[PDB]
């Protein structure tokens, strides 16, 4: 019957990405499955794509080093999407672990439940089928049912299992408990390939309080991880995707407005950037005009502040 | 008598232009524009998965923008302002303070009740049993048509002062299809992020910063300083000299216009202690003499524990 | 029939403060209700007993902010007396909060209910806190809002009438951000006493916080809704004054040379540690069989024992 | 055998001035006139919401003055003297220990037995809580009645420093009951963080506690002093000793410590007694400091090696 | 596996290492020494005594270690676990030790581990049922029905454990059945985790003092090149000549990790194009694909340090 | 019947220590006991003895304090040899009472249980606590063996033998541990507690601030009797390496043990001594029948101590 748990807003930014966009041999296409520039990042994540159909991804996870807004998420999405089109993808912030009422362990059990999927043709992942078994709590004696009726599914032939992807951004935030929950999981048959993302250097081991290792990434976990480097785009690329993303949401921009929202996107993160355009759309309705033209992008880009510039008005103020 | 009293919109026409002086609102023309573009995406429902930030200095009128947006969103729009200092309770989890935030600022439709209240009358904390029972009893109202929900705004001033903890339940916590607005404010720039060795802007979480429409409020010019002194007279009745308020908006300006404003209910005893009739000058220079600005406070027990030092 | 918790040995120090010794007009008098000097704290005071009598301190608490000895806590004493007698004055220091065995919110809760109090019409004078222990195994909150239940209907039917006090708290510093939630939420309150703060320091980091920096340690949030008066430090004339006052309140005879020497350890040490050494200088004249203290008298007691500035420095200097 | 075994008093005249040599006290003249000028206080009931310091370099007698206070009090009065580390327990709450302390320093008449001696007898045959709140009860009957006499005592704390807010405001709440003993504390620090707080205080005390002391400042012992207690502590330990040697070990107890002077004469006498003497020369103590060192000595030794394999940590 | 070619030690009958012997190639001063030890296992003269590897990452710390393993007999249990691993979610540090001890002490009937024993009576494992399997085990060994044969525990990154956790392994050593607890660290003089104070590789005195330490030293051009040769050989790679002379320059470059890491990657690159062998184009694509952990972080400098002068 | 709990492992570097070596008088002998050198401790470590069996130690403790490799434990092991041959020593690590699984309350109680013994049958307290436990050793059964024990004693079957409990690395101790440590040495029937030092000033853990002598505190500090070890003169250094390889029953040449003794002048004693096994085995493999120098160069070149080691590593690091 299905549900989906899926937290749509999330990947809702990336609707536009549908593949890596590589050529037969693998080389990557300036713009093609909704990815534009990156190449040699794209390139990379198509040989991780060949090695997880080849089963040779082996305990072995994958990290994209790259500053904020650079598609690192994009890429991880994309890595799913080349996995073949209903092939989980659950993305997660390594903060998420810390809540007051939900322990570390079940954070991180119910972000695996939504990488792992079946196909019976239904779709659906293995935490979609816990929450349909609740409507009291999730417990793990009601995971204990569940992994029982799906072993017998899989081993009728009714059902098969799709581990999917596992993306894990801010990695610097989970506490070296966290990597070796990690760890053990991806020790695992059944497991999704987990893709980490960092755009800061050595960091102490959140627990550790002395002990500074890259990315944050205890040594023994990065042994095993295969580092892709993301770069910052070019004024032209940024153009491309913050087109992509006006045409996707069906809004219409004049080339001169999006010359500077281009800009602009040099001048903070392309997330940014992108993120203009609702507030510039609604001001150009408010005026009565059909499309942005450059005088709403001013507009917005004066009124809306970025978290840095914001911060630094007030430390210039003090 | 309340703090925003006077304050009944944001002043802005329907081309979203700030008036200068207009429902309550004085000056403060960008973030006040800026705060007319956020009230047009909940509207247009384009607020799912953001929030707002209204960074700037002590009394520029972020609490006051805040309130305007609530007033002009609607006359029953549930508004909820809190302390990030708030949630630390010794009779209460810091998730527990901020759930009681958040259903204080969720309405339902009968008079309009927000979700807290109906917890508040089915209990005396509250019960986790209690709320799973209110939220399967409203769930069952709205699918009938005979309650409405009515998401408001959610005030957090001195945001800083929360720790990953908390902001990790703020995520959660507007993940909900019935979360209010989330507006927060500070006068941060860049701090370390509490329960983290991490520095950010305002001592935000970078996921949670990748999210917001950040207002900046400005500092008042003295025309503006004086028109907010003028607006609060006149909510806590109070006449005054045009000598007395040139003298106010100084010390105003000089120290902040919350102690400004805090002279105010004072001169006028003094006023009203020797007949008077309006605050004058002398009652404003009196008063100023008997209560200290926070400033003047501390610069005076460094200067004790300064001179310990050297004798 | 009430019992009285007042806990004595506090107020003991300040039985000679009748109240603010103001003019009709609201001037402070040199000397008067048992007040010597410190004029302008005491005019601000007067300003603080008239905007609780006119319900004006709406959600508004005070901070008296002065070297120790300056009388912060003789004028929140002072401030309590102005209210009209029988009024509840309980003085805390931020410290007691913590204890091992007692919740810091059971050392706040009986704070104040030990600063509210009633009236009941011979006219009864009960504090919330002599009701509390009137009933009682131990004070429980079950039994509190047994006692809440019995006072709400007394005062509804008019048998009896809330009189809310002066909760004093010294040593701001000390409480901890979750005590600061407790106050303001109480504040917030109908029927809460007028709580007044005392700081001695500057800014202070917020317990609790380890980072956070703040004035007299209190978060800007409850700092917004504090009117803060100054305290200050007395001339020779006014030391010599008060210490006269404590001496006439003791019943202790002291020559003029005696009090001018006094007057002076005062300005050198505080005014809490010279006033302190009249019980000790009447006992050794009683010893020497002396009617009065006199100027030898003090100087020996100020030699034998010591403030605990000097005594720390002593021990410096034989260590350096 | 006690320490302070020979203390039978303050040994003040009724003038309250100190004899030099009294009731086992030597010297130490200006800190036990204050000491009699406090007991006037406890006698004449002035002592109420205050407490007594005795601030001081170690082996300055401030346990010896804290003795004579009790012994002069009466001879029945309950004396109990504690470290501040002492209550930092494996097996006991800061406060259960510092409950003990008191009810250690609180008397009951009958014989005298103190409140606590009565508390493990109604246990074991930490206090349960119950069980004192019985015996608070039990007391005020007894008193009520007339066939028992609270007698309250005194109650010293050596290492004060050591205590924390936590333990500092248990001895406010303490100090506020009708049958609390005579607190009386002692330090050899002057300005250091308060344990539990972020701020610095003279003894590391919290002001508001200060603010309610008497406090009492015990001067270094001379040769003189340093002599006559030696030779007050041989004859306590028993101990016959040459001229020649109580001027050797009195130098030792000045270069070093009381303390360690003290020490070397169960330890001397038992050289000398391994070889008949009939009485410790000075080739006994000397040999005894050779055998054993004093604290300073240790440390500096300690240092030296330590410094030495940090140079190395260079070649 | 990272070690299916180490098939022992590769020495003579007098402990000298052969270069090229089991699977082991080079390190013959560390791997002489590791005989050594072995001769003290054997002769029952390594009671209260710990091995230590020193040695930085990737000079077969962990190589040793199984060659040592694989020695003392073909059935003898070796668990590898790293310092991080005992701080988990799902389990006490001395528990997640115990797995670990237990997992190295081996029942003889076919071979089986007493952790595969507690396994078996229960789905952390429960305090009785340990209490049971040591009681069962006791009976089965004084009949003669079973053989204890304790193998071999190997605890790299141990400048990770705690004085708690440092105290567990004294107090599990004592046991009879005791395995041959042996530690690695490329740490020198570090605070000891739980304390205020420094040690050498982060190890309180007490167990240092106990130790018999044996160095590891960095490999030359010709040893790199024979461990690749050999893993390529394993992960059933053929590479070119000039191929393997890149790769070891880049494993020298980087490290023996990355170069290994590598060989998965650039034989699929072949595999994608024909190839038939690795060429050094492959190598050189690879290696532009994906990064070593040092110019990962060298670039997170450069932006970080770009966006402070601006 | 008894068992003996008795950590042997543990004493087995000091099989050969006897007693003290003094004369009648109470001077060392250089060579006498097991015992080498160290002649000043030895004597200081005889009046501490006397000082035990003429009941003057009176709520005393020891601290032992010196250099690694100088014989504070051999020392502390002499003096319970000194006080009647089956007379319970236990040797502790300060670092033992951090534990995960068992209360360092518990760690303490048993220690010092192994340390005081009944008295012709032999047996600790700890023996006896075992001996009904073979659930687990809980207080309540330590109740039941103390009354038996103590109706024995006054029956005159069996007579109490406090032995010496020592603990090593006592700067690992914290202020919790020193309490119940103080407390128990107030006892009549406790042993005779004795602490070891190489480190000088130290803060006191559980307090974070406060620093005091070898980190034990001043309350403490003040009941102790603090003896001086020190280094072994080359000379000293070889002899005791001789008792060492004669015990375990090695031939060493005289070539052989000269390089071990400076070996030792280089790093510790300790180190020197436990080169002997792995020296003699490669001798034995080498086909030969005792060690000879080129054996102990061979050791001493495979393995390494600690400090060098480290240093290989610091050193590596830089280049
Ligand atoms: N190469 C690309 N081609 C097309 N769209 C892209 C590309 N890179 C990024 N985007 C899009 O631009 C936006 C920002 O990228 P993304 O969110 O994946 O970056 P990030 O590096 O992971 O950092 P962050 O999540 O903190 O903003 C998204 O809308 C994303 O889909
Ligand atoms: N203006 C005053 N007139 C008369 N008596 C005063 C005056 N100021 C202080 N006193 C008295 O002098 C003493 C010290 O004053 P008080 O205790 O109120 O000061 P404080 O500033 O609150 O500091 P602290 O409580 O730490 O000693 C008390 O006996 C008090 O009653
Ligand atoms: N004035 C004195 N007269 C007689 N005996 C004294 C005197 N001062 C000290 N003593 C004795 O010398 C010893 C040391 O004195 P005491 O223990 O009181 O010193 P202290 O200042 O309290 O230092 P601490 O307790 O920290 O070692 C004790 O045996 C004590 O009785
Ligand atoms: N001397 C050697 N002979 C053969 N193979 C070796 C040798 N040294 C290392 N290897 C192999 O190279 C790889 C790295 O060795 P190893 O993992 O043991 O290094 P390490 O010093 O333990 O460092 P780390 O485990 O921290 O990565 C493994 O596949 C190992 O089997
Ligand atoms: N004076 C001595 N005479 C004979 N044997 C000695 C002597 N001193 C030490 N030894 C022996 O040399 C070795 C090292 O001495 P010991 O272990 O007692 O020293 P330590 O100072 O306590 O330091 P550590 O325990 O940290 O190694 C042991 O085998 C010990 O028995």
């Amino acid at each position: 019957e299905v549900k989906s748990t899926t937290k749509t807003q999330r990947i809702a930014s990336h609707s536009h990405v549908k593949g890596l966009g590589l050529d037969e041999s693998g080389l990557a296409k300036q713009a093609a499955s909704g990815l534009v520039g990156q190449e040699n990042a794209r390139e990379a994540c198509g040989v991780i794509v060949e090695l997880i159909k080849s089963k040779k991804m082996a305990g072995r996870a994958v990290l994209l080093a790259g500053p904020p807004g650079t598609g690192k998420t994009a890429l991880a999405l994309a890595i799913a999407q080349e996995l073949g089109s209903k092939v989980p993808f659950c993305p997660m912030v390594g903060s998420e672990v810390y809540s007051t009422e939900i322990k570390k362990t079940e954070v991180l059990m119910e972000n695996f439940r939504r990488a792992i999927g079946l196909r019976i043709i239904q779709d659906v992942t293995l935490h979609d089928l816990d929450v349909a078994n609740a409507r009291t709590e999730i417990t793990d004696k009601l995971r204990g049912e569940i992994n029982k009726v799906v072993n017998k599914y899989i081993d009728q032939g009714i059902a098969e299992l799709v581990p999917g992807v596992l993306f894990v951004d801010e990695v610097h935030m989970l506490d070296i408990e966290c990597f070796t929950y990690l760890h053990r999981a991806l020790e695992s048959s059944i497991a999704p390939i987990v893709i980490f993302a960092s755009n800061r250097g050595n960091c102490v081991i959140r627990g550790t309080e002395d002990i500074t290792s890259p990315h944050g990434i205890p040594l023994d976990l990065l042994d095993r991880v295969m580092i892709i480097r993301t770069m910052l785009y070019t004024p032209q690329e940024m153009k491309q995707i913050i087109k992509i993303r006006a045409q996707t949401e069906g809004i219409n921009i004049s080339e001169e407005a999006l010359n500077h929202l281009g800009e602009i996107g040099t001048k903070t993160t392309l997330r940014y950037s992108v993120q203009l355009l609702t507030p510039a759309n609604l001001l150009a309705k408010i005026n009565g005009k059909d499309s942005i033209e450059k005088e709403h992008v001013e507009e917005i880009s004066e009124l809306f502040y970025d978290a840095k510039s914001s911060a630094k008005i007030l430390a210039d103020q003090q | 008598i309340g703090a925003h009293s006077h304050i009944r919109g944001l002043g802005l026409d329907d081309a979203l232009e700030p008036r200068q002086a207009s429902q309550g609102m004085v000056g403060q023309l960008a973030a006040r524009r800026a705060a007319g573009v956020v009230l047009e995406m909940i509207r247009e429902g384009k607020i799912a998965g953001r929030a707002v930030l209204i960074a700037g200095q002590p009394g520029t009128g972020k609490t006051a923008i805040a309130m305007g947006m609530a007033q002009a969103l609607g006359p029953d729009t549930p508004f909820t302002a809190i302390a990030g200092s708030e949630i630390f309770s010794l009779e209460m989890s810091k998730t527990e303070a901020l759930t009681q935030a958040f259903r204080r600022s969720i309405g339902v439709r009968i008079h309009t009740v927000s979700l807290h209240e109906i917890d508040v009358i089915n209990s005396r904390e509250i019960k986790s049993e209690v709320r799973e029972q209110i939220n399967a009893k409203v769930a069952e109202w709205r699918e009938e048509g005979k309650a409405e929900i009515i998401p408001g705004v959610l005030f957090i001033d001195e945001v800083h002062m929360l720790d990953i903890e908390s902001f990790s339940f703020l995520n959660r916590a507007l993940e909900s299809d019935m979360a209010p607005v989330l507006i927060m404010a500070t006068n941060r720039g860049i701090t370390r992020i509490r329960g983290t060795s991490y520095q950010s802007p305002h001592g935000i979480p970078i996921d949670l910063l990748d999210r917001l429409l950040i207002v900046s409020t400005t500092p008042y010019s003295e025309k503006d300083t004086k028109q907010i002194l003028r607006i609060r007279c006149e909510e806590e009745d109070v006449e005054m000299s045009e000598d007395a308020y040139t003298v106010l908006t100084r010390i105003g300006l000089e120290t902040s216009l919350r102690y400004a404003i805090q002279l105010i209910t004072a001169a006028s005893l003094v006023c009203r202690k020797r007949k008077g009739t309006e605050v004058q000058v002398d009652d404003i220079k009196r008063v100023y003499s008997l209560f200290l600005d926070e400033s003047r406070s501390t610069q005076y027990m460094k200067e004790y524990q300064d001179a310990f030092l050297f004798n």
